[PDB]
DNA sequence: TTTTTTTTT
């Protein structure tokens, strides 16, 4: 009866002939015809078709492709490749091989709930929503396979395998020998990539108080490595059971996904703009947590934080650093926590936490709670020599550090303050705070903001082109002025780390503006945040 | 919708425990009760098969799938020879599948006496009905096979046993969350009278004398703000004896 | 052996006595807090209901009379004084 | 097919659905009639073309209504609805009202020319006009007939009736004449459905405004259930009454520039003097 | 199931000699140990495979070795014994002076003990499966030679179901309820500890 | 994290003591396995349990109340004092989840009402 | 599983 089959196979592949080349928007728009010409000169061997589409242009072999899928799917891709052969010939010399092409689904319904696919579904196509909680490495599969006699070399070529997690079983005696005597050779076989994942639920559909459900999904050559783990997707696949009882999988068909260092002229315009402003450096000091009342120097520090200095490197190979780090003292209020954030969200890499040391190479780690490393703040590397293992950890950034009180430490911190009678003061502020709140309440019921501050958007950007571009150095006559200050200091704790930190502090400053060179200015305001935040710790405790 | 209904069968008179059933109740109906300890998931089970014929293409069938056999023809009558076979995907009928673990409540042991548990089969629209920890009570029938395995461990041709559910009580199901005309026109008429307020915090607990901060804190904290937390969380602290 | 098969009531002398014996318990740990060597709460009065559920079983008594509260609370205090 | 029968005038009114017996009532029809909740539920492109055709036999049958329409089809496209189109064209001519009138206007044209070309982007924003607006509307004015009928908003008030909210729903779409008229429409035949005798007087609503118009008031009516009009033309009277309250003194703070006479804007100060000048006309127009 | 653990029997029967039928295969069966000190050779179901055995008791018969109409069945000498002894109106003097006969003084002691042996009532409030504990429990502390390892032995020796045991040689699993997993089968087992032997009983801790 | 703290402290008194004795004792003597209300302080009627539970339920979810602008003339003045009595005594200071807990506890009583 | 010992943090 196989010249029945053979008759079903040849006009299935007849009609989704015609589907490919007759389906038109009107006037000359047939798109997959368009679809496929581009794809196929762009060296992509796949195409995508929609399931109404093709409800429209003929019901019957939809409803049998829905329910037959596996006899039905590989007729609609030989057809595919007939299509490419007629469009593209004569094609250039060295390019005569016709390729094999991929046909992938989409489908507008309701997706089904991933606790109530019935029994009656298995090997039928449905469509299902979740999220990918896990990804394997990508394997290879093969598709094509030779077989061999042991004992006389007897072959059986062309040995093709079904897709999915299917096995298949070899021919048990010789077909021209004992039990079980062929094998295949590594050399003369045909191969693809596949690659597994897990599927959750999502976390909106599982009923109150359980725990979510899972699926595991196969997917086959292009639709691979195109999801990671935290992805929320739509599928339409092929409900399978896995080779009286089975475990199910999902063969997928189909994938829809449910979600810097390059810059315009405009935006160097703008960033130009920015930095030709006479008032830059005290506009960015007050675009920085505009929501939080007062606290200037503050906000200066931690702009001179999220700028750095220069990093050097010398002929005999001696690295001097460009970070820069900052403690906050006293009280266990006043909104440190949300000043920690706003510098998480703005800066270009960066942590929040109360090893996590390791994980900001070039970004920015801020610390609360900090009275819960020595080597780590100067050496930018951490070491040890426990039982059995020995190995140094390397990592380059800026700390921002929150306490709420050891004396060694502190010779790693390059600015330290001390936060500390407002209650009049604090009456207009609380005022203004209470005034925001009940704001939000009736709430709950592109360089600047409205208000003139700077955005975050633009902000972020700003710094990743400046650290990328600037560079400086400072004038000789800024330098002059430095050893006299430290040899008057020195003899009316100074230290050359202090000297050190405060040209950082100066080319922190001029990297603002974008300048070539710092000079007389940067070092003045520097030793003002110097001797305004250092001189707190020598008065008090 | 359906191709077949069934029937369920309840209260059921005479009460069985796990610990006392003998071999007189093999292939009898019974009844038991019990905690769930181990649920498994929700798999999909072979009901009827059909088979190809690789020799002649002819199909072999149907085969009403039994409990513990991997059934097979050997020969196709229509060739009259033992022609290779395959699974037949497309006329290859499934069924819903569960498995539990149910132990003797607790309350009911005896003295110095370890409980006794047994295996469930759960079919059909029977599955996901129930979890650990859950008061149930089960209808079914009881009847036993042979295992090779279990012979050679105890030593003996000793047999396994196991129940097919046909009914089951969860007696921890929850009230349903709704509300009759009658049950929304009392919450109206108590809403209108003045002193609703005092109503409800003086009769939460209304056992406890006094503690009129704590009983208006707890009034307040079981209706929710609007929310950006919405919650309102309250904590106690006091002297042991103190009823707290 | 035979005594445990008894499940004595309470009777309304001995509720009133076991209020009574519970108020001079607590009320002479109260003069002296400073210097007792153990408190005295709720979890007392359940130890002496359960004494004198006790007592009455060793006499065979259908019900706790007020005679097996007094001494309960005898027993109780000489164990309590240190 | 389930949510689209859940927000019609016809089955809220056969089903009390703003009841607690709605869901129980809809079951047990659907029952009756032979249709399965699965069929209702799924999307209803979804069904082969064979169910489609017994369900819409079976549901027509139920409703028993002479209705025709037009359809108009191009190509391998989806056959559309001459009525479907309207609603579109109404609700992005209509609203929102922060919106400029010939911004409204040309949106609107927009619309009304995507029905008749295949092209996908076309079709595309057509389909968002149906699966957004439309739907969020005839579930918003539900709302309103439900909080109404359930927290006995509707009181008599001599020879009328008078709705009045504590807020409106969705301000963006009290200022529409589609809204407006189907929502006072469906209120009156909701109420007078829950008891006897109430089919003798008119209905007259008011919503609020808020923001930039607070302080005002927006005023419509609908006549009696029990009129008989003459032959097919369906003459209303309430709009020549608030027209004939406007010529009363001393006068109120009404404003009257649309060109349908039976909605004006009212100040929020004036209800009162206003409930009692309409009152002096119904009463003077029953004597 | 006629007898639970703890218990001390007496049993009547026979001894018997079982072998290991893993090492056999027949029609029906092939052999555990193919699927997955020197015995006996020369079995047609033995083709390489030997055969040892071990030994185990076929029980024929076995019991323990030691409520008005239980009142009333105990007709003649017990209720007329047991009658008299409820009579007696120092009977708290008569039994502590008989169960513990070797110690002197220490009268709170004694009867505190012998409270205990007897204890309260177990109550259940009737629909929130919370309970009231009529158990009593008991703690000595003293100096060295004060007859406190006296007493508890004493507790034991007289007490049904008592168990005695010793704090310096004893874990968490021994002492209440224990997990074991079985080598005949090869499922997880319960093992009833002593607190469970001594449930509706006495346990007794010593060097607590 | 707690809007509200709560302080049970212990007092030796013969009223209170009277009073949880004889309800411990009712409990027993009423447990034993053979064997229209108004409050004390108030006479103010009591709600049946299961009425309470449906009360509860109802206002959770079919009640949603508006906050107006004027309250915070109240709320921003009676922090301002109690803020600056509490710095001026040096003491644990009265913050903005202060204000989050007094918004939180007007609307759960404006709920109350319905 | 639970039990007992010797090196490491
Ligand atoms: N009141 C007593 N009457 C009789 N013999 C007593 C008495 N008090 C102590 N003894 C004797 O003291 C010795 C020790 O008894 P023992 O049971 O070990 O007491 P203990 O307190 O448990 N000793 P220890 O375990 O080291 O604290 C025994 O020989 C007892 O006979
Ligand atoms: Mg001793
Ligand atoms: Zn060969
Ligand atoms: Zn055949």
């Amino acid at each position: 009866t196989g010249r029945e089959l053979i008759a079903e196979y040849r006009q299935l592949i007849t009609q989704f002939r015609n589907f490919i080349r007759d389906f038109s928007t009107g006037g000359f728009g047939m798109i997959y015809r368009d679809q496929l010409k581009r794809n196929y000169f762009s060296h992509e061997y796949r195409l995508e078709i929609n399931l109404n589409h093709l409800k429209n242009f003929d019901e019957d072999i939809e409803m049998k492709l829905r329910k037959f899928p596996g006899k039905v799917l590989p007729a609609l891709e030989e057809a595919a490749k007939i299509v490419a052969d007629e469009i593209t010939t004569p094609r250039p010399k060295g390019e005569e091989k016709l390729h094999d092409i991929q046909v992938t689904l989409t489908l507008d319904e309701y997706p089904t709930s991933l606790r109530q696919v019935k029994s009656a579904q298995v090997s039928q196509v449905v469509k299902i929503s979740g999220i990918i909680v896990a990804a394997a490495q990508v394997r290879s599969k093969a598709t094509k396979v030779t077989l061999q006699c042991r004992q006389c070399k007897h072959t059986i070529p062309d040995v093709s395998i079904k897709p999915g997690l299917e096995g298949f079983a070899l021919p048990r005696t010789c077909a021209a020998c004992p039990i079980d005597p062929y094998i295949m050779l590594p050399d003369k076989c045909e191969c693809v990539d596949y690659q597994t994942l897990k599927l959750q639920e999502n976390p909106e559909d599982v009923p109150h108080g359980e725990m979510p459900r899972h699926l595991q999904l196969f997917t086959e050559r292009y639709l691979t490595d195109k999801v990671v783990p935290g992805n929320r997707v739509t599928i339409v696949g092929v409900y399978s059971i896995k080779k009286g009882i089975r475990t199910p999988y999902l063969r997928v068909l189909g994938i829809h996904m449910e979600t810097f260092t390059t810059f315009t002229p405009e935006e160097e315009r703008m960033f130009k703009t920015l930095a030709q402003r006479k008032d830059a450096y005290e506009l960015i000091a007050k675009s920085i947590a505009p929501s939080i009342y007062g606290s200037a120097d503050i906000k200066k520090s931690i702009a001179c934080l999220l700028f750095g200095g220069a990093r050097k490197k010398l002929p005999d190979g001696i690295t001097r650093r460009g970070d820069i780090n900052v403690l906050l003292l006293g009280d266990p209020g006043t909104a440190k926590s949300q000043l920690l954030k706003f510098v998480e969200q703005v800066s270009p890499i960066g942590v929040y936490t109360s090893g996590a040391m390791v994980l900001a190479d070039g970004g920015v780690v801020c610390i609360d709670e900090f009275d819960k490393i020595h080597e780590a703040m100067e050496q930018q590397t951490i070491s040890i020599a426990k039982a059995g293992i020995t190995t140094t950890l390397n990592s380059r950034c800026s700390v921002l550090a929150a306490a709420n009180s050891m004396p060694t430490i502190l010779s790693r911190f390059d600015m330290i303050y001390i936060v500390k009678h407002d209650v009049l003061k604090d009456a207009t502020l609380a005022k203004h705070v209470i005034e925001v709140h009940v704001n939000a309440s009736a709430a709950k019921e592109t360089m600047f903001d409205t208000d003139g501050f700077l955005t975050i958007e633009f902000l972020k950007k700003f710094v990743t082109y400046a650290r990328l571009n600037c560079g400086p150095r400072l004038t000789p006559q800024a330098s002059e002025k430095l050893v006299n200050h430290y040899v008057k200091m020195r003899n009316p704790p100074i230290t050359v780390r202090q000297l050190e930190a405060i040209v950082r502090i100066a080319e922190s400053i001029a990297k603002m503006e974008l300048q070539q060179f710092a000079t007389d200015k940067h070092v003045e305001e520097a030793l003002r945040l110097f001797r305004v935040s250092t001189i707190e710790a020598a008065a008090t405790g | 919708v359906c191709n077949e209904i069934k029937v369920r069968i309840s209260q059921l008179p005479v009460e069985e425990d796990i610990r006392m059933l003998r071999q007189v109740h093999l292939n009898m109906l019974i009844r038991t009760a019990g905690v769930v300890t181990i649920a498994s998931g929700i798999l999909p089970q072979l009901a009827v098969v059909k088979y190809d014929c690789v020799a002649c293409g002819y199909l072999l069938g149907p085969f009403v799938q039994q409990n513990d056999e991997e059934v097979r023809p050997t020969i196709c009558p229509s060739c009259q020879g033992k022609g290779p076979f395959e699974l037949n995907v497309e006329n290859t009928v499934y069924h819903n599948y569960q498995r539990i673990t149910m132990q003797e409540s607790p309350n009911k042991v005896a003295a110095g006496r370890l409980p006794r548990s047994k295996d469930v089969i759960l079919l059909g629209d029977l599955c996901d009905s129930c979890k650990p920890g859950d008061e149930i009570e089960v209808t079914g029938v009881y009847t036993n096979n042979f295992d090779g395995s279990l012979n050679y461990k105890q030593g003996f041709p000793v047999f396994n046993t196991l129940i097919h559910a046909n009914h089951i009580t969860n007696k921890d199901k929850m009230a349903s969350d709704q509300l009759t005309d009658e049950d929304i026109k009392a919450i109206r008429e108590l809403s209108q009278d003045p002193n609703i307020s005092q109503r409800v915090f003086s009769s939460i607990a209304p056992s406890i004398y006094g503690h009129d901060d704590v009983k208006r804190a707890i009034a307040l904290a079981l209706f929710r703000g609007e929310a950006l937390r919405g919650d309102i969380n309250v904590l106690l602290c006091g002297d042991p004896g103190t009823a707290k | 052996a035979f005594a445990r098969c008894f499940k004595p009531k309470i009777s309304d002398k001995a509720a009133e006595t076991l209020v009574r014996e519970y108020k001079k318990l607590r009320m002479s740990d109260s003069n002296n807090a400073a210097t007792s060597s153990w408190r005295i709460t709720v979890r007392q009065l359940e130890s002496l209901v359960r004494l004198s559920e006790a007592l009455a079983r060793l006499h065979c008594g259908k019900e706790v009379l007020v005679e097996h509260v007094e001494k309960a609370a005898e027993l109780l205090n000489k164990s309590i004084v240190r | 097919l389930f949510s689209a029968m859940m927000v019609s005038e016809y089955f809220s009114i056969k089903t009390k659905n703003w009841t607690q017996k709605g869901d129980v009532n809809i079951r047990h029809l659907l029952a009756q009639l032979g249709i399965t909740l699965h069929e209702t539920k799924q999307k209803f492109e979804a069904l082969p073309t064979e169910q489609r055709n017994l369900v819409v036999d079976v549901l027509e049958k139920e409703m028993d209504s002479s209705f025709a329409t037009f359809f108009g089809t191009l190509g391998y496209c989806g056959k559309l609805s001459a009525c479907d189109v309207a609603r579109a064209v109404t609700l992005r001519l209509e609203m929102p009202k922060s919106e400029t009138i010939m911004n409204r206007f040309r949106s609107g044209q927009s619309i009304l020319r995507s029905s008749i070309t295949g092209e996908r982007q076309d079709r595309l924003n057509l389909n968002n006009t149906f699966t957004s607006i439309c739907q969020r509307t005839l579930q918003v004015s539900w709302k309103t007939v439900a909080a109404a009928i359930n927290q006995s908003e509707i009181i008599p008030n001599g020879p009328y009736y008078l709705f009045s909210c504590s807020r409106s729903i969705d301000e963006d779409m009290v200022d529409s004449r589609h809204f407006l008229y189907n929502t006072a429409g469906f209120m009156i035949r909701a109420f007078a459905s829950m008891k006897k005798g109430r089919t003798t007087k008119p209905l007259i609503a008011m919503f609020p405004l808020t923001g930039e118009s607070a302080g005002w008031l927006v005023v419509t009516g609908v006549m009696p259930i029990a009129t008989i009009y003459e032959d097919s033309l369906l003459k209303t009277c309430i709009g020549r009454a608030f027209e004939r309250v406007k010529k009363m003194t001393p006068p109120l703070r009404i404003v009257d520039d649309y060109f349908n006479s039976d909605i004006i804007r009212l100040k929020s100060e004036d209800r009162t003097r206003f409930i009692d000048f309409l009152q002096t006309v119904f009463e003077g127009t029953s004597n | 199931e006629t007898v639970q653990p703890g218990d001390k029997c007496d049993i009547v029967g026979t001894l018997i000699v079982i072998p290991d039928i893993a090492q056999l295969s027949t029609p029906g069966l092939r052999a555990e140990t193919s699927n997955q000190s020197e015995g006996i050779t020369g079995l047609k179901a033995l083709g390489v495979r030997d055969l040892t055995y071990k030994m185990a008791f076929l029980a024929c018969h076995i019991q323990q070795t030691e409520y008005l109409d239980l009142w009333s069945k105990m007709s003649t000498e017990d209720r007329a014994t047991l009658k008299k002894m409820s009579d007696d109106k120092k009977i708290e003097k008569n039994i502590v002076d008989s169960l513990f006969p070797n110690i002197y003084g220490n009268h709170e002691v004694k009867l505190g003990v012998l409270l205990m042996l007897l204890g309260g009532v177990a109550k259940k409030s009737r629909d929130e499966g919370t309970s009231l504990r009529g158990d009593i429990n008991v703690c000595l502390v003293g100096d060295p030679s004060t007859a406190k390892s006296q007493v508890l032995k004493a507790v034991e020796e007289f007490s049904p179901r008592a168990i005695y045991t010793s704090g310096k040689a004893s874990s968490a699993a021994g002492l209440t309820a224990a997990v074991v997993k079985d080598e005949e089968s090869f499922e997880f087992v319960i093992e009833a500890g002593a607190l469970m032997l001594a449930d509706n009983g006495v346990c007794c801790i010593d060097e607590f | 994290r707690f809007d509200v703290l709560c302080v049970i402290r212990d007092s030796v008194d013969s009223v209170e003591d009277e009073r949880l004795a004889k309800f411990v004792v009712g409990n027993h003597r009423t447990h034993h396995p053979d064997a229209d209300q108004m409050d004390e302080r108030t006479g103010v009627r009591l709600i049946p349990q299961d009425l309470l539970r449906k009360y509860i339920i109802y206002a959770r979810e079919k009640c949603h109340p508006t906050l107006p602008e004027q309250h915070s003339e109240k709320f921003s003045n009676i922090f301002a004092q109690m803020r600056k009595e509490s710095m001026a005594t040096g003491s644990v200071a009265i913050t903005v989840r202060h204000v989050e807990s007094m918004i939180r506890l007007s609307e759960a009583h404006a709920k109350l009402h319905l």
